RNA sequence: GAGGACCGAACCGACUAAUGUUGAAAAAUUAGCGGAUGACUUGUGGCUGGGGGUGAAAGGCCAAUCAAACCGGGAGAUAG
RNA sequence: CAGGUGGUCAGGUAGAGAAUACCAAGGCGCUUGAGAGAACUCGGGUGAAGGAACUAGGCAAAAUGGUGCCGUAACUUCGG
RNA sequence: UUCCUUGUCGGGUAAGUUCCGACCUGCACGAAUGGCGUAAUGAUGGCCAGGCUGUCUCCACCCGAGACUCAGUGAAAUUG
RNA sequence: GAUGUCGGCUCAUCACAUCCUGGGGCUGAAGUAGGUCCCAAGGGUAUGGCUGUUCGCCAUUUAAAGUGGUACGCGAGCUGGGUUUAGAACGUCGUGAGACAGUUCGGUCCCUAUCUGCCGUGGGCGCUGGAGAACUGAGGGGGGCUGCUCCUAGUACGAGAGGACCGGAGUGGACGCAUCACUGGUGUUCGGGUUGUCAUGCCAAUGGCACUGCCCGGUAGCUAAAUGCGGAAGAGAUAAGUGCUGAAAGCAUCUAAGCACGAAACUUGCCCCGAGAUGAGUUCUCCCUGACCCUUUAAGGGUCCUGAAGGAACGUUGAAGACGACGACGUUGAUAGGCCGGGUGUGUAAGCGCAGCGAUGCGUUGAGCUAACCGGUACUAAUGAACCGUGAGGCUUAACCU
């Protein structure tokens, strides 16, 4: 099975339109270093609600 | 369908599902701490968490029991001397899953899993 | 008759006493509380609005509390409309038992079914299974021909597919009502009732003999 | 649930004898015939026994004039009148199916001698 | 549960041995026969001076399942091997004039009280 | 201790089915299958050349090529 | 690139065996992963009662399977 | 090898255009382009029986590989 | 510069010239059972033996085993027996190469779906302030089969044999829906037995691998063979048909005026979907009551302040699920895991003691272990926030109030 007809570029547009991504809605800021991070994620230092919980 | 049933199959057979728990399962209680995916680390919870509330009752046959389930006595021994007493006052709820970024190489989603009471006096031994 | 909002609690057997077993299902019917009747003049058409159950008043939003609060009940997990029938009168705040199924013989429950999810045609339309063997290839449990040629062209509206099966307003009609308990909000109706066990089901007196 | 369980433990019998896998029970059932109800006697091996409470059964197998029957019964129904243990067999298994390809001497139980 | 190719043992002394189910009477596209059930067999094994003989047409009732009969409080009767008694072909009367092994009361009806009166045993 | 003997691996073969069919593969894989001391199989080297070779013979094979190979030439053959 | 490629070497336990299973010496995890646990396809496992009713056809599958001993028909070219 | 033809009769089956036995009316057998037999042999053709079974009545569940979602890479036939 | 060609399988759909069931007229219709014609397409409408077969014959059923259309429906759905290539053979024809709807044995069935269509399922925007719910029902779809026995009644009818209409009751087959209490299947996540081998130093005890190594059982879930329910009654308008009154036409006449009956068809009644029903409906509840500037001065633009109801996101998840969606829950917390207790399953662990030369047996012991189950329990993980969504909602007219 294959076309009968290039589909054109305002279809091809048209089959993107749900292919835009989604940026994060907004961040988290812990409480004690005061970084972004992702929700319910630990930050880029180790800190999650405002505690280190890794040493690296 | 799925309706009630429980156990991730985690894309492997069944005999290596148990094989990878049991080396995941042991390298928790030699570290303490270990990264993993996210998938992983809940399913790990159901197999190590067992194996602390078999290490509450020290005895020849729960020793035994838990060497079947691990296949390493450096194991068994560090759960009937160090993580049966640390934990002989709490009832479940020994592992804590911490959510942290994706895998560079494939996104996956990893996180942390440890151990709840491994604070700054761990470094004795 | 207007009818009662229940749970399905599960199923179980009921032993007679000259020695027969009758599968039971057990339906949870607690008070049902009227929280609006809707009458000719201000709607058009004559029903009872009924809540059941209790809710944490953290989880009811403002617009939903307004609407309890107007009743002066309780609010209860869900909200069900019954047509009234002629001679019927209810007033809203006023609690309605199990027990007015006392005399009621036969019933008709309606449920959502279980949800199989996305079922092949064997399944959800009992199509027959081509051969297992004899040369077919990749064809045991495919649907076969969907159509004709080229006369029509096209396949007909309402052809049997693969799709979502279950998860769906189901009603099993006319099931004996073998017992009920008014002290206990028990009812206990012969044969099985459409949905999973917690599902919410509506009962109401059979609407054929 | 706490609701089924209710209604499930107040149709309970609360004398039915204690009985396992191999020993030879007989089981006494109403039998109706119209205006009569008689007991009719079934003695056999208790090949199976379903513990689920009020749905508990078990399954009792005898050689009935050269043909093998087996009977299941529903312990807690009104039909079954009665229940007596004749003696205790001494098996190692919970579900004695292998009974049913063994015949005579083949299909013998030790006595479990407590 | 019989249907069409099924043989049966005969528990009956019309002569017959083993006979097969070729058509479960009493309904199209009926599909098995319980105990009570009538259908047409073919003799397949008989005794060399029996009343019947191989190759005869006749109709049987089943009497014994492996499948076994459900009574009204759930509980089951299973059989060893599926059993029937041979009938006349237009009459509906046994042929035979004994019954072996044990039947059930489904068979407790007028039409089958022939049966019931001869069996060693009702279950 | 005979055998174009028997059963059966290597080895040689290719009977059935499924898979694959823009393949992992321009002929395979998987499970079974035949022969397996012989008219056996295999390595290295050699010989036979195109109306010719070779063929336990299928018009088979002769470099993924065959009712007349391939390459160059006649040649821009001829084509109602 | 699941193909093809001659010769040499030949550990242990079980086994008739260079079959097969599990291992040694030694070498590898096959150059996308992570989840999910629909239809459907592929490769498998199990199956009530029935048992070829399937089908062009028992196709496929299931089944049989070893050693010792007992025993073994028509027919026969006297070997089978 | 027989068109008529599913010839006729017998056997097998509840039922047999196939099969086996016979008949002879050989459309259009026939004696080294061999006739008729024939033990053994056959991945040969037809037919029957036992065993066996998801072949089927009539499908059910399960284990894996895909399908599906996320990240990376990234084709093809076809196309006024 | 290709429209794959028989039959089967799967899946159908329409016609009515109707096979069954329904309604009738006539009968050389006593009854039963038929014959024939009219109306009627709602539903239903065999399994096998033989053959490639369609067909047909045969066996045995059934209320019946309808006739046709649909590319002799259906190969980008399956099959490949037949037909239809290359091999080979027979009969036959031909000197021969070869040939034969004559026969015989053998003989590669490709395609990842762009569009239409169809089955499902979302996103967007709309519906005129926003939001959360509950509905109305325009419209659409599903469903509609039937046997047998008993009573009426051995009555009506009939010489007898035989044997009813109408009406009522029960119980089946086929089909459909739902469900898992029961009976079972499965249950590579539970327990046990056992072969070979390797390992844990060894014994003992375990683990790995051998299709889950092979097996025996089996929880939850899923499920049929399991067990509940369904087809209706009723109503409206009718078909063929039967009529009442009744002229045209002193009579007669079912019809012309008028009136009454009349079928599984039609419209309802039953079930499901359904306001994108743009003709975008209704009801209830909830939320928002700040400034200021510019300009071409309007359904205008801008700044500051403000951010509600609610939503989404994220997290724990679900008997919901391909993904979206849908549901529950997020510390004022039982959402998931763990933990505790129970249940269930398996069947008397390990260790020790005793007996035995030993294999093994006995006692401790219905022991030990036990997935998805039940009841509990904040031990672990579900975070303070942030984000989206605003600030009283056009014009005209009419009835009401000011």
């Amino acid at each position: 099975a294959v076309q009968q007809n290039k589909p054109t570029r305002s279809k091809r547009g048209m089959r993107r339109s749900h292919d835009a991504l989604t940026a994060v809605t907004s961040l988290s800021v812990d409480k004690t270093s005061g970084e972004k991070h992702l929700r319910h994620h630990i930050t880029a230092d180790g800190y999650y609600r405002g505690r280190k919980v890794i040493a690296k | 369908m799925r309706h009630r049933k429980s156990g991730r199959q985690l894309n492997r057979n069944s005999s290596h599902r148990q094989a990878m728990f049991r080396n995941m399962a042991g390298s928790l209680v030699r570290h303490e701490i270990i990264k993993t995916t996210l998938p992983k680390a809940k399913e790990l919870r159901r197999v190590v968490e067992p194996l602390i509330t078999l290490a509450k009752t020290d005895s020849v046959a729960n020793r035994r029991l838990a060497f079947a389930r691990t296949r390493d006595n450096e194991i068994v021994a560090k759960l009937f001397n160090e993580l049966g007493p640390r934990f002989a006052s709490r009832a479940g709820g020994y592992t804590r899953i911490l959510k942290c970024g994706f895998r560079a190489g494939d996104n996956a989603p990893m996180a942390y899993i440890e151990l709840v009471d491994r604070s700054e006096k761990a470094e004795a031994a | 008759m207007i009818g009662l909002v229940g749970k399905k609690v599960g199923m179980t057997r009921i032993f007679t006493e000259d020695g027969v077993s009758i599968p039971v299902t057990v339906i949870e019917v607690e008070a049902n509380r009227v929280t609006q009747v809707k009458d000719l003049a201000n709607d058009g058409y004559r029903a009872i609005q009924v809540t059941t159950g209790a809710k944490k008043a953290n989880r009811v939003t403002k617009p939903e509390a307004g609407h309890f609060a107007k009743a002066g009940v309780e609010a209860g997990r869900g909200l069900w409309e019954f047509r009234l029938a002629e001679g019927e009168e209810f007033t809203v705040g006023q609690s309605i038992s199990v027990e007015l199924f006392a005399d009621v013989k036969k019933v008709d429950v309606t449920g959502t079914s279980k949800g199989k999810g996305f079922a092949g045609t064997v399944k959800r339309w009992n199509f027959r299974t081509q051969d297992a063997t004899h040369g077919n290839s990749l064809s045991h449990r495919v649907p076969g021909s969907i159509g004709q040629n080229q006369t029509p062209g096209k396949v007909f509206k309402g052809k049997k597919m693969a799709g979502q099966m279950g998860n769906e307003r189901v009603t099993v009609q006319s099931l004996d009502v073998v017992r009920v308990d008014a002290e206990r909000n028990l009812l206990l109706v012969k044969g099985a009732v459409p949905g999973a066990t917690g599902s919410d089901l509506i009962v109401k007196p059979a609407v054929k003999a | 649930s706490n609701i089924i369980k209710q209604l499930e433990q107040e149709q309970m019998k609360q004398d039915v004898p204690s009985f396992r896998p191999g020993d030879t029970v007989e089981v006494k059932v109403w039998v109706v015939e119209g205006s009569k109800k008689r007991l009719q006697a079934f003695e056999g091996v208790v090949i199976a026994i379903r513990n689920r409470g009020l749905h508990s059964a078990f399954t009792v197998r005898k050689i009935s004039n050269g043909e093998g029957v087996e009977r299941v019964f529903q312990t807690h129904s009104p039909v079954v009148d009665s229940i007596s243990v004749k003696r205790r067999g001494a098996v190692r298994k919970a579900k004695l199916y292998y009974l049913r390809e063994r015949t005579g001497k083949a299909a013998r139980i030790k006595e479990r001698l407590n | 549960m019989i249907q069409e190719q099924t043989m049966l043992n005969v528990a009956d002394n019309s002569g017959a041995r083993r006979v097969m189910c070729i058509k479960v009477l009493g309904g199209s596209h009926r599909r098995y026969a319980g105990v009570g059930d009538i259908i047409k067999i073919t003799i397949k094994e008989a005794i060399p001076r029996g009343k019947v003989k191989k190759g005869d047409v006749l109709k049987a009732v089943v009497v014994r399942t492996k499948k076994g009969v459900r009574r009204p409080d759930g509980s089951v009767i299973r059989f060893d091997g599926n059993a029937c008694v041979l009938l006349n072909n237009n009459s509906e009367q046994p042929i035979g004039t004994r019954i072996f092994g044990p039947v059930t009361r489904e068979l407790r009806s007028e039409k089958f009280m022939k049966i019931i009166s001869l069996a060693p045993e009702v279950l």
